[PDB]
């Protein structure tokens, strides 16, 4: 399903 | 043939109007199957298609958990970019994120991508190779240097080529009756006098799936791409799609103009013409 | 601060047929920012119960939305879509031309 490791910008 | 799973995230700051709105939607090719709405009451990833409902509670706990975390990150990101661009806390800005994977007939990883945008403009995208990023400007460059040092591309990759396709194959199988079918377009034609001297021919195409389709008009075997009206492909709303192409012709030539339908859902192209 | 006007299309799900229940559609797309007011109209007036699809966007980043409500055509009734966007000097009114 969805990605679980998006990092802050 | 080819298949894809795409997720779309939209966050919009709302100064004074409370915290930012976060909306998420999952698509398997032309079919939406899930969504999340920071404003709704559920506060759970919600199903948007029959075939996906069969996933059990732990699937939904996982998606809600991972989506909440994703919206928290985009919320801080929203205030971070405001700074990178020296904007005031007065306006509302937006962050859009889209990523997904493509597989071919054998369900083997084909292509993978991820791109982020700020206020409708490109911000940072993952390169075709899934190893480096492409920043749109100096603000995006700050994010890039950081993501390269934190090895962000590697985590994105392991997912695009791994779980992304794993889940796409499971989705393409659990919802075959919806996802793998190909609804051909039910054609038909209409004529509308414009004048005793001219008239309009509109080539229709309703209830087709996937959305991919091409309607083209021809002058005795010659295509005319510059005197023909054509609207954007649209959703009928029941899961299928529709589209029409028009042309304006003299009072005496409605047998010199042929419209051709082309959709993977039909063995042979159609060649409609008035009568 | 990129501002893009929406394309509006008003149409029915199924081929129009008097007495035969159907769905009225308003398909707005290509606009930005996300904000957007959309109403479906029944003889100048506004149809109360109108649902809409979930906010999504195309690859050029523009948003698109679908509004829809149940309705049964009648030779007499006039239906139309009313869209308002910061990109509009005023509300844009597209009337449903069934035949088309």
């Amino acid at each position: 399903a969805i990605f679980q490791s998006s990092m802050t910008k | 043939g080819s298949h894809s799973m795409r997720y779309f995230y939209t966050s919009v700051s709302r100064p004074g109007r409370g915290e930012p709105r976060f909306i998420a939607v999952g698509y398997v090719d032309d079919t939406q199957f899930v969504r999340f709405d920071s404003d709704a009451a559920s506060q759970r990833m919600e199903p948007r298609a029959p075939w996906i409902e069969q996933e059990g509670p732990e699937y939904w706990d996982q998606e809600t958990r991972n989506v909440k975390a994703q919206s928290q990150t985009d919320r801080v990101d929203l205030g971070t970019l405001r700074g990178y661009y020296n904007q005031s806390e007065d306006g509302s800005h937006t962050i859009q994120i889209m990523y997904g994977c493509d597989v071919g007939p054998d369900g083997r990883f084909l292509r993978g991508y991820r791109q982020d945008a700020y206020d409708g403009k490109d911000y940072i995208a993952l390169n075709e190779d899934l190893r480096s990023w492409t920043a749109a400007d100096m603000a995006a460059q700050i994010t890039k240097r950081k993501w390269e040092a934190a090895h962000a591309a590697e985590q994105q990759r392991a997912y695009l080529e791994g779980r992304c396709v794993e889940w796409l194959r499971r989705y393409l199988e659990n919802g075959k009756e919806t996802l793998q079918r190909t609804d051909p377009p039910k054609t038909h034609m209409t004529h509308h006098p414009i004048s005793d001297h001219e008239a309009t021919l509109r080539c229709w195409a309703l209830g087709f799936y996937p959305a991919e389709i091409t309607l083209t008009w021809q002058r005795d075997g010659e295509d005319q791409t510059q005197d023909t009206e054509l609207v954007e492909t649209r959703p009928a709303g029941d899961g299928t799609f529709q589209k029409w192409a028009a042309v304006v012709v003299p009072s005496g030539e409605e047998q010199r103009y042929t419209c051709h339908v082309q959709h993977e859902g039909l063995p042979k192209p159609l060649t409609l013409r008035w009568e | 601060m990129i501002q893009r006007t929406p394309k509006i299309q008003v149409y029915s799900r199924h081929p129009a047929e008097n007495g035969k229940s159907n769905f009225l559609n308003c398909y707005v797309s290509g606009f930005h920012p996300s904000d957007i007011e959309v109403d479906l109209l029944k003889n100048g007036e506004r149809i109360e119960k109108v649902e809409h699809s979930d906010l999504s966007f195309s690859k050029d980043w523009s948003f698109y939305l679908l509004y829809y409500t149940e309705f049964t055509p009648t030779e007499k009734d006039e239906y139309a879509c009313r869209v308002n966007h910061v990109t509009l000097s005023q509300p844009k009114i597209v009337k449903w031309d069934r035949d088309m």
